[PDB]
């Protein structure tokens, strides 16, 4: 047991450059000690006496190895045999991510008259299985060109839950033409840089 | 990441906390309250640490002088044959 | 040299989780490319050019060296022998650090009765060497007893350039009292929290 | 730390960049351009020491997995910075 304790003792004091340790002495006042620490954002303290180190290095490392657990994923839509369908072949590399920390799908709204008319319209995204579940109801912004984000972590977790990487999009939007607006489902010539895109963040 | 309990003979670490409480510390070491004493032993290369984690301490150097100081490789959080 | 060249494939490879290098395929367009990933944040693009990785985890890891290499070092006040005077001794863990990045005084002006009247005084503090060279003059409020920084960064280094390691400070401050206010130079009790310390940062 | 130069024994790295451009692989890696392979090569006296990286840096990709999948990761103990014997 003591040869142990002495090993780290040691191995403490080299790594803080001392040759030994601080000879015993009085210390200041604990008030003025935790108040300066206090002030200067060095340490945290808790009441009745703890202290805990305020920005401890230790946690940044801890921070990390957790974004090196988690694996972001563009999957780029390819079209469907459908009308206003998209697929989207998830990478393999899913399969290693059991966790869906975040899933969204973008699809960009290209509107080339600013209207102050008509600026809400409902978009709808369609899981199609075997039947169709409701990824996504969004009501958006229809004042001028751009993106939108839908939410589908619950439907992307649930999906690689069940082993599946592939996901069949349908896309309704009713109101869209009227507001002289269109949702951009293939990548067309100069309009490809607006080619929809599903968007995985997940780990361990 | 082999995690040594008793019997085991490859190369995995061992996991033993210190307390400055116990080991007469406690005073000149005002944060944290204890180091995270990891360390590799076993048979192979080397068993030599292969993930470390940096970490902060605060002490008395002195009567009047606090040290915030920030570690390189304190901690052995796992190792595995090198 | 195919030798290494191959060696340094396997072990990206290993890495990766892949067994293999990507088939050769027709990616996805450029423009649709650098939109997708300016969006979500994962990747910079700039004039024309290739592409930098935004949150890069390696330049997290070098941030994380750097301090490592910075040390905080807090020295408490010791009561000089002369009037409204302070006296430093930095702890000699500053003889390891060469560059100072950042050095402050922190003294507590006492002002028990909120004044509206004469919220300006003038602080000056003198550091003493052998002569008197002027460390800081700041004009600060008066409204309330509260904390005031005192940069002194440049004589801190000059001092550590010396090769010295003590401050001798007298403080001044004649507007002070009649503005019904004090500047806490020692730790009279119950008011110890507010004992006056020099911080000090440096690296390398 | 110790650095290989040339004509040299003792534990250091050495360290030679490769560019994924002359390897025929920045088709498929968007990022970075290229790989610090550094690695410990090395001899320390005889318990043995092995000379083992003694510093590591963690390293993140950006690279085609499938011709419409983009991959970010993270990975750690990528890079060696610094080695010294065990």
């Amino acid at each position: 047991q003591p040869e142990m304790v002495e090993a780290v003792k040691k191995h403490i004091l080299n790594m803080l450059h001392l040759k030994k340790r601080p000879d015993v002495t009085q210390p200041v006042p604990k008030a003025a000690l935790l108040n300066a620490i206090r002030k200067l954002h060095v340490g945290k303290v808790g009441e009745n006496g703890y202290v805990e180190i305020e920005d401890d290095i230790g946690r940044r490392a801890e921070m990390n190895e957790l974004m090196e657990q988690t694996s972001e994923i563009i999957t780029f839509a390819e079209s469907g045999t459908a009308r206003k369908t998209l697929h989207f072949e998830i990478s393999k590399e899913g399969s290693d991510l059991s966790v869906v920390e975040r899933a969204e799908v973008w699809l960009f709204l290209k509107v080339p008259k600013a209207n102050r008319t008509r600026t809400k319209v409902t978009i709808r995204l369609f899981q199609q299985q075997k039947s169709e579940l409701l990824l996504s109801e969004k009501v958006v912004d229809a004042r001028k060109s751009t993106w939108h984000v839908f939410p589908v972590s619950s439907s992307i977790q649930r999906l690689l839950d069940q082993g599946k990487s592939s996901l069949d999009v349908r896309i309704a939007c009713e109101q869209c033409q009227e507001s002289g607006a269109s949702l951009v489902l293939l990548g067309e010539e100069k309009e490809q840089s607006h080619r929809p895109f599903l968007m995985l963040q997940a780990r361990q | 990441g082999l995690e040594c309990d008793g019997k085991v003979n490859i190369c995995c670490k061992k996991q033993f906390f210190v307390s400055f409480k116990d080991i007469g510390w406690n005073d000149w070491i005002i944060a944290p309250s204890g180091y995270h004493a990891n360390y590799c032993e076993g048979e192979c290369s080397c068993c030599v640490p292969t993930k470390l984690r940096p970490m902060s301490m605060l002490y008395y150097d002195d009567g009047q002088n606090i040290i915030k100081k920030d570690i390189q490789n304190m901690i052995v959080e796992e190792c595995g044959c090198s």
